RNA sequence: GCGAAGGCCGGGGGCUAGAAGGCGAUCAGACACCACCGUAUUCCCGGCCGUAAACGGUGCCGCCCCGCGGCCGGCGCGCGCGUCCCGCCGGCCGCCCAGGGAAACCGGGAGGCUCCGGGCUCUGGGGGGAGUAUGGCCGCAAGGCUGAAACUUGAAGGCAUU
RNA sequence: CGCUGCUGCAGUUGAAACGCCCGUAGUUGGCCCCCCGCCGCCACGAGGAAACGGGAGCGCUCCAGGCAGGCCCGUUGGCCC
C-alpha cells in the first residue's frame, strides 16, 4: 500500500482525535429531529449538555450526557 | 546495583502501604512486600478425615474446611522455604511453579 | 493472477487461516478476523507472493547453491518435494549454529539465497544468513517477526496440508518462470509434499 | 594455498580481484590469504601486550592480550586483537584478525582541492569503551597531530592531516585503537553530496 | 512550553530520516521554519515541504530523500561577526566543502557560504548537514 | 548502623561543648 | 499542563474550518444579537449565552454566523460583564471554600485549594489590571470578598 | 558520482552502493546488508528474460523487518514486478 | 503554606504493644538477642518541631519517538448484541527492536548528545578533617538551616568478571 | 585539564535533583501584518600615542639585532593592530 500524507484515508482520520489531525476539526454535528405532539423539526446539538425544550410538548426534548446528547421524545434522524 | 526493578514491592501510584506482621517473626511488613500465600485446608488432616467422615452421625457433612491467608516477612518466608532465591535469569519468572 | 476455484486449493489448503495473534508488518497481507480471533489472510496477495519468491529463486543461476530448511516434523516431507523439483539444497531439522560462519564446521556452507519455512523454528537460520550477506525468503504467519527476511510469503504454516500446497504452488511456477516446465497449462497433486 | 571461500578461490582464480570491488559488495573475507594476495607490501605494528589474568583454585592464570594495526600506508587499515598463554602465538591471532578486519578508508580534502587526498573525508567519529574520537580535516602543511598509538594508526592510514580529539581513560589502547578504527570504518558510510546519484552481471557474488 | 518550533521541526525530520519513511508532518508552521525547509530543498537536503492550513497555526509534511544526516537549531540566535562565519564552520559542520550553516542578516536568512561572499555577518539560526 | 551511631556520637559532644560554653557564658 | 496541578489532560473544542455561516441556519445577526441582548436580560453568564445559542439555537458558533464574539457585541452595548466572568467564577469558588473553612479548621486539604484558587485570582487580575478590563483601583483581598462576590 | 578533484577527474576510490529504500550507503562491513535480484518475465511464456533488475537493502533496514514491505512497496511504484 | 515517625508543650485519655527501668536464662562476660513485668510513648484536642533510604536513590514545562500486552476512568464506533469488539483521550504498568550507557541497565528514557546549544531553577568537583569550628538566623528544648579552615592522605568509589 | 565546561562537564547506582506545593524579582516565552518609528544586531566609515606584537625592504661576518644603507619611490624607515 502507498497511502501517505497531505492526502490522508478519511475514515482512519475520523479514528484520531479532533485536535490530533491534519485539519483539527469538529466532531460533533446538529441533528434534524421529529417531535410526538409537533412533526415540525427543531436543529439540536448532537452533544447538547444544556436543557432543550421541544416547540410543542412542554417537557424538554433533551437529556443531558457525557458525550451525545439522548433524546426523551421521537426522533427524527441525520439533519441534512 | 538494582536488584528488582518493583524493588521487592507491588507499591505503584502509591506512597504508602498498610502494615502487616509476619505471622511467624512479627516483624511489620508493608502489605507490597509480604509474602501473602492463601491456603484453602481441611479441619483435619487426610490420614484423620476417613475416621472422622466414619464418626459423623449427621446424613451428608463434609469436614469443614480452613480458610486463612498466610503472609510472611522476607526473612521469614526464605527461612521456611516459602519462597527460594533463584538465579538472576529466573527470577522475572512470575507464574506460580509447581 | 489468481485463477479459478482455489476452494479445491488455497482455500482448501487453509492457508488463509493464519493465527489469533497479528504482527504490524503482516498488517497489509491479512484481511478480516473471525469473531473466535483468528485472522484470515488474502489470497491474490499470496499469489503475489508466490510469484514474487519465484522470481528471486530464477535469478540464481545454479538452484543447487540456494537452499531450503525447516525444523518442523510436517515440514520435511514438503521442503524435500521442493528438493526434488527445484534443485535446491535441503537443510532438515537442526540448521546447526556455525554452519554458515565456521569454515571448521564440518558441514561449512555459503547458500546464494536461503529458504526459511518459518521464523518460528527456524530462526538461527535467518540470524545467520544476515553475518553472510544471503538473503532470506521465508514463508510467514501473522506472529512473523520480519528482522532479517527479506522477503515474506504469507502462508498459513500450520496445515502441514496447508505448508505442502504453498510448495507445491511456489514450486510450480519457478520451474514454469525459469521456462523448464511447460507453463499456463492443466502437475502432481501438492499431497506429495504433504506428509 | 587451499581456497575455501566462494571469494578465496575467485581471488587466487582473479575472477574477483581488487579489495576494493569485494569491499563494494561488503563482503567478509575468512582467509588471510585474500589479503596477502592483494597485498605485497614487502606494515604491521603490534599496539602494546598486556598480560591478563584469571583467579583461580590453582591461584592466578595468566594469558597474554596482543592488538596489532596492520595498514598498507594508504587507503586501508586494519586492528585486529587476540589472545594465547604465550605472547608470540597470541601476536599472529592478532595480526591474523587485523587482515581479517582490513576496511577501506574515504580520504578527501580540508577544503584545498587540487592533487591528492590528503585528509578524512569529513569528522570522523568513534567510540569504544568510554574512550571517544575525532578526527578534523587540516591544511596540507599541519600534518597528524595526535597521540603516539593513534598517530601510527593514521600513518599506517596515510592520512596526511589529521586533527584528532580523544576523550575518555585513552590510556586504555585496546579502547584507544578500537575507537580510532571505528571512526576510519564508518568513514565510508556518510552521504556527503558527492555521492548522491543512483546506479546483477556486475556483482561479485553472481560469479558462481 | 514550546519555545522552540524550529527545534521540534527539525528533530522531527531527523527522527523521520534515522528510521527512514517519506512522508514527516511538523505540528506548528512558522514562517522561519519554512524558510528553512526551502533552504534544504534548494540545496537537495529535502523534498517538496507542503503547509496545510489548519486555520490556527498550520502544519507542514516535508518529503525525506534520506541525504540529511543532522539538521539542527543554534538556540540562542548567536550574533556571528563577519570574522567568526568561518569559525562557526569547524566548530559546528563537517569539512568547509559540504554543510551549510542558516544565518539571518538584514540582506536576509542565508547559507554562509553565500553570506562569506557578500562580506556579511548575521545571527546563527541553524546547522544543516 | 554506624553513620547513625557516629551522628549520635557528635551530638552528645555538640550538647557537652554548648553546655562548657555556657558556664563561661 | 494543569498550572497548579501536575495533571495533563487535553478535552478542548474544535472550531470549524468553515468560518462562514450554515446553510440550515436561519438566524440574522440582528436575530441572534436579539436572542444574547435578552439572554443578558435574563443575566446569564457570556458562557451559559454561547452555550444557549448553540442548543435551543442552531449557532453553533456565533461569530460565524455574526461578526463578533459574544462580549464585543456586549461591549457595543456597554452590557459586558462589569468584572470579567473568569475573575468572578474564581472568586465565587473562593468564598465558597472560604464559607466552608469557616466551619471546619482542620480541613488542610481545603485550605490548599484555597491558596491555588487565590493565586490565581491575583494572576488574572494582575493581567485584566494592565488591560484595564478591571479598573486598576480593583484589589481582591480575601476578608472583603464576600462583599465583591 | 565520486569526490571530484579540482582538474575535474574523480579522486575517491571504491564507490559503495546505497540501499534502495533508506539510501544509506552500504558499508564496507555490512556484512547483514544482501542485493538480491527480481526477474522480469515476458507477456506470455513468461520465462527469465536475461536481465534482472537490481535491488540493494542494507543491515540497519533488514532488522527493522521492514525490507519485505519496502520491496514488494518498491516493485509496484517501479512498476517492474508489480 | 504543608510535611511519616520519633520528640516537645498545655490539657484529656490510658486497652494494646512498648524506648528507659527492672528482671530469669544465657555465655569468659554480656548489662544484648529470647522469656516475663513494665514508665514515657501509642490515642484525642490546641500549638510547636521541620526531619526520613521524605526513593523511581531519576526536578519542572514542551517535542518527535517500535511493537506486543495488562489494568484503570471517561468517550465514540461497529455489529444483534455481549461489562462483546475496535479505536480515542487521560492515568498506572510489564516486556522490549533501534538508540544510549563504564556496565547494571533505561527504552511513557537514562533515546533523538563529542554529530556535543527547546526554556528555567537546584546541586557536585579525589578521600578525609566535617556537616565539625565559628558567626548568624530559627526553635521551649532536642536541634534545624547556613557553613569553613588548619591539617592529613594515594587512593576512596561505580558496575561488571573469575 | 572537557579537573570549572560560553564553546564543552556531571548529578539512577561513582560526588551531586531541594520532601512537597504556591510564589515575587530574575530568566524565558506559540503562531501571526512583507514595506516605518525607535531598538539591539550587522556591514563599512571617520577619528584615536608610541613601544610591543605581526609584518615590507636592508648580509650588524652569521645571529640575537638595529633601522639601516646606497650614488638611490620626494632612496628608505611602508602597512596592520
Amino acid at each position: 500500500m502507498n497511502v501517505d500524507l497531505l492526502y490522508p484515508d478519511p475514515v482512519e482520520e475520523q479514528r484520531k482525535h479532533k485536535l490530533k489531525r491534519l485539519v483539527q476539526g469538529p466532531n460533533s454535528y446538529f441533528l434534524e429531529i421529529k417531535c410526538a405532539g409537533c412533526q415540525d423539526i427543531v436543529v439540536v446539538y448532537s452533544h447538547a449538555n444544556t436543557p432543550v425544550f421541544c416547540p410543542g410538548c412542554t417537557s424538554q426534548i433533551s437529556i443531558p450526557t457525557g458525550g451525545k446528547c439522548a433524546f426523551t421524545s421521537q426522533v427524527e434522524r441525520y439533519r441534512q | 546495583p538494582v536488584k528488582r526493578r518493583n524493588n521487592g514491592r507491588s507499591k505503584y501510584n502509591c506512597g504508602h502501604t498498610n502494615i502487616v506482621r509476619c505471622q511467624n517473626c512479627h516483624r511489620c511488613v508493608p502489605k507490597d512486600k509480604v509474602i501473602k500465600r492463601f491456603t484453602i485446608r481441611n479441619i483435619v488432616d487426610n490420614t484423620i478425615a476417613d475416621d472422622v467422615l466414619n464418626a459423623c452421625v449427621i446424613q451428608g457433612f463434609a469436614i469443614p474446611k480452613l480458610y486463612n491467608k498466610v503472609q510472611y516477612c522476607v526473612s521469614c518466608s526464605i527461612h521456611n522455604h516459602i519462597v527460594r532465591v533463584r538465579s538472576r535469569e529466573d527470577r522475572k519468572i512470575r507464574t506460580p511453579p509447581k | 493472477q489468481l485463477k479459478e476455484a482455489d476452494v479445491k486449493k488455497m482455500l482448501v489448503a487453509t492457508t488463509h487461516l493464519g493465527v489469533r495473534n497479528i504482527d504490524r508488518r503482516m498488517q497489509f497481507y491479512i484481511f478480516d478476523r473471525q469473531k473466535d480471533g483468528t485472522f484470515v489472510f488474502n489470497l491474490q496477495k499470496v499469489w503475489a507472493k508466490i510469484v514474487f519468491a519465484a522470481r528471486i529463486l530464477v535469478t540464481i543461476d545454479d538452484p543447487a547453491e540456494i537452499a531450503v530448511v525447516a525444523n518442523r516434523p510436517d515440514a520435511q516431507r514438503a521442503i524435500l518435494k521442493f528438493c526434488k523439483y527445484t534443485h535446491a539444497t535441503a537443510f532438515p531439522g537442526r540448521f546447526i549454529p556455525g554452519n554458515f560462519t565456521n569454515r571448521m564446521n564440518p558441514n561449512y556452507c555459503e547458500p546464494r539465497l536461503l529458504l526459511v519455512n518459518d521464523p518460528v523454528v527456524d530462526r538461527q537460520a535467518i540470524l545467520e544468513a544476515s553475518y553472510v550477506n544471503i538473503p532470506t525468503i521465508s514463508l510467514c504467519n501473522s506472529d512473523a517477526n520480519l528482522k532479517f527476511i527479506d522477503v515474506a510469503i504469507p502462508c498459513n504454516n500450520k496445515t502441514p496440508m496447508s505448508i505442502g500446497l504453498i510448495y507445491w504452488l511456489l514450486a510450480r511456477e519457478v520451474l514454469r518462470l525459469k521456462g523448464s516446465i511447460s507453463r499456463t497449462e492443466e502437475d502432481v497433486k501438492p499431497d506429495l509434499f504433504v506428509a | 594455498w587451499h581456497p575455501s571461500t566462494k571469494l578465496g578461490r575467485l581471488v587466487k582464480a582473479g575472477k574477483i580481484e581488487s579489495l576494493y570491488d569485494i569491499f563494494k559488495y561488503s563482503l567478509p573475507i575468512k582467509e588471510t590469504e585474500i589479503i596477502d594476495y592483494f597485498f605485497p607490501k614487502s606494515a604491521e605494528e603490534v599496539c602494546n601486550i598486556m598480560s591478563v589474568q584469571k583467579q583461580t583454585t590453582a591461584g592466578q592464570r595468566t594469558r597474554f592480550r596482543a592488538h596489532v594495526i596492520v595498514g598498507n600506508r594508504d587507503g586501508f587499515i586494519g586492528y585486529g586483537a587476540g589472545v594465547s598463554k604465550e605472547v608470540a602465538n597470541a601476536i599472529k591471532k592478532a595480526a591474523k584478525n587485523a587482515r581479517l578486519n582490513i576496511v577501506p578508508v574515504r580520504r578527501g580534502f580540508w577544503g584545498g582541492k587540487l592533487g591528492d587526498p590528503h585528509t578524512v573525508s569529513s569528522k570522523l567519529s568513534g567510540k569504544c569503551g568510554s574512550v571517544r574520537v575525532r578526527l578534523i580535516p587540516a591544511p596540507r602543511g599541519a600534518g597528524i597531530v595526535a597521540s603516539p598509538t593513534v598517530a601510527k594508526v593514521l600513518e599506517f592510514a596515510g592520512v596526511s592531516d589529521v586533527f584528532t580529539r580523544q576523550s575518555g581513560h585513552s590510556r586504555t589502547l585496546m579502547n584507544s585503537v578500537g575507537a580510532v578504527y571505528n571512526a576510519l570504518k564508518s568513514s565510508y558510510s556518510i552521504l556527503t553530496p558527492d555521492l548522491w546519484k543512483k546506479e546483477h552481471v556486475q556483482d561479485i557474488r553472481t560469479m558462481s | 512550553v514550546r519555545i522552540n518550533v524550529l527545534r521540534d521541526a527539525l528533530k522531527s525530520i531527523c527522527n523521520a530520516q534515522r528510521i527512514g519513511k517519506k512522508q514527516v508532518i511538523v505540528r506548528p508552521s512558522s514562517k522561519v521554519i519554512i524558510e528553512f525547509l526551502q533552504l534544504m530543498q534548494k540545496n537537495g537536503y529535502i523534498s517538496d515541504f507542503a503547509v496545510v492550513d489548519n486555520h490556527r497555526s498550520n502544519r507542514i509534511v516535508v518529503n525525506l530523500i534520506g541525504r540529511l544526516n543532522k539538521a539542527g537549531v543554534i538556540s540562542p540566535r548567536f550574533d556571528i561577526p563577519a570574522n567568526d562565519i568561518e569559525k562557526w564552520v569547524v566548530n559546528l559542520l563537517p569539512s568547509r566543502l559540504f554543510g551549510h550553516i542558516i544565518l539571518t542578516t538584514s540582506q536576509g536568512i542565508m547559507d554562509h557560504i553565500e553570506a562569506q561572499h557578500r562580506q556579511i555577518g548575521g545571527k546563527v539560526i541553524g546547522y544543516f548537514y | 548502623m554506624r553513620a547513625k551511631w557516629a551522628k549520635k556520637r557528635m551530638r552528645k559532644l555538640k550538647r557537652k561543648r554548648r553546655h562548657m560554653k555556657a558556664r563561661s557564658k | 499542563g494543569r498550572m497548579h496541578s501536575k495533571g495533563k489532560g487535553i478535552s478542548r473544542s474544535a472550531i470549524p474550518y468553515t468560518r462562514a455561516p450554515a446553510p440550515w441556519n436561519k438566524y440574522t445577526p440582528e436575530d441572534v444579537c436579539e436572542q444574547i441582548c435578552k439572554l443578558a436580560k435574563k443575566g446569564t453568564p457570556p458562557s451559559r449565552i454561547g452555550l444557549i445559542l448553540r442548543d435551543q439555537f442552531a449557532i453553533g458558533q456565533v461569530k460565524n454566523v455574526t461578526g463578533s464574539k459574544i462580549v464585543r457585541i456586549l461591549k457595543a452595548k456597554g452590557l459586558a460583564p462589569e468584572i470579567p466572568e473568569d475573575l468572578y467564577c474564581m472568586i465565587k469558588k473562593a468564598v465558597a471554600i472560604r464559607k466552608h473553612l469557616e466551619r471546619s479548621r482542620r480541613d488542610k486539604d481545603s485550605k490548599f485549594r484555597l491558596i491555588l484558587v487565590e493565586s490565581r485570582i491575583h494572576r488574572l487580575a494582575r493581567y485584566y489590571r494592565q488591560a484595564r478590563r478591571l479598573p486598576p483601583t480593583f484589589r481582591y483581598k480575601s476578608d472583603q470578598a464576600a462583599a465583591l462576590l | 558520482i565520486g569526490m571530484k578533484n579540482s582538474s575535474g577527474v574523480v579522486v575517491d576510490a571504491y564507490i559503495p552502493r546505497k540501499c534502495s529504500a533508506t539510501n544509506r550507503l552500504i558499508g564496507p562491513k555490512d556484512h547483514a546488508a544482501v542485493q538480491l535480484s527480481v526477474a522480469r518475465v515476458n507477456d506470455k511464456g513468461k520465462m527469465i528474460e536475461n536481465n534482472y533488475v537490481t535491488f540493494a537493502f542494507c543491515g540497519a533496514i533488514r532488522s527493522r523487518g521492514g525490507v519485505d514491505s519496502a520491496f514488494m512497496l518498491l516493485a509496484q511504484e517501479h512498476g517492474l514486478m508489480e
